[PDB]
């Protein structure tokens, strides 16, 4: 942590 | 600082769910699928975008059961 898997997945779902 | 291991810890706990969720279905496991999808959306601020998103990935009727587990 951070990943990018952690933080796209976070910034595609908009909560 | 804390703040960001406050995020850290939600972002890693959601993709997880939604990961062994997704796992669970394709293993045909409904039931324990939906259990974790409803983890990640617990977790989710502002759950509507992705309640939007599994409404277009799922079976309506799995959408209604997990509508009615929240």
């Amino acid at each position: 942590g951070p990943r990018l898997s952690r933080l796209l997945s976070y910034a595609g779902s908009g909560c | 600082g804390s703040d960001l291991k406050d995020a850290e810890a939600v972002q890693k706990f959601f993709l997880e769910e939604i990961q062994l969720g997704e796992e669970l279905l394709a293993q045909g496991d409904y039931e324990k699928g939906v259990d974790h999808l409803t983890n990640a959306i617990a977790v989710c601020g502002q759950p509507q975008q992705l309640l939007q998103v599994l409404q277009q990935t799922l079976p309506p009727p799995v959408f209604q059961m997990l509508l009615t587990k929240l």
